[PDB]
């Protein structure tokens, strides 16, 4: 006896650890590559794309 | 027969006697012990040699991620 009581109090009083990030810079590494997708690549690309449409109009016509 | 309870008396007596003279295997003598000692070890084997008067606690970590 008294062992269970020891373990009991210690268990109820106790908290176990937690597990934690190695990486929440990945979260951000996105928005940077997302800048890559849009502005950097988007804009120059967008301009080309648009032009072809208008182009196609006249070359249909 | 007729004695119902007078028999139970006869049985009863020795139960108290042994308890009020506790020591070894109780009037049994060593013979109970010799079995007991093995049996107690065997049960330890079923749970391994982990102490039962200790409280366990450890930490736990992390691995590769994506």
């Amino acid at each position: 006896a008294g062992l269970v009581d020891d373990f009991e109090k210690k268990f109820n009083a106790l908290k176990v650890p937690i597990p934690e990030d190695k990486y929440t810079a990945q979260v951000d590494a996105e928005e940077k590559e997302d800048v890559k997708s849009c502005a950097e690549f988007l804009t120059q690309s967008k301009t080309r794309i648009q032009e072809y449409e208008k182009e196609l109009e006249k070359m249909r016509n | 027969l007729d004695p119902v309870q007078k028999l139970f008396v006869d049985k009863i007596r020795e139960y108290r006697t042994k308890r009020q003279t506790s020591g070894g295997p109780v009037d049994a003598g060593p013979e109970y012990q010799q079995d007991l000692d093995r049996e107690l070890f065997k049960l330890k084997q079923m749970y391994g040699k982990a102490d039962m008067n200790t409280f366990p606690n450890f930490t736990f970590e992390d691995p590769k991620f994506e």
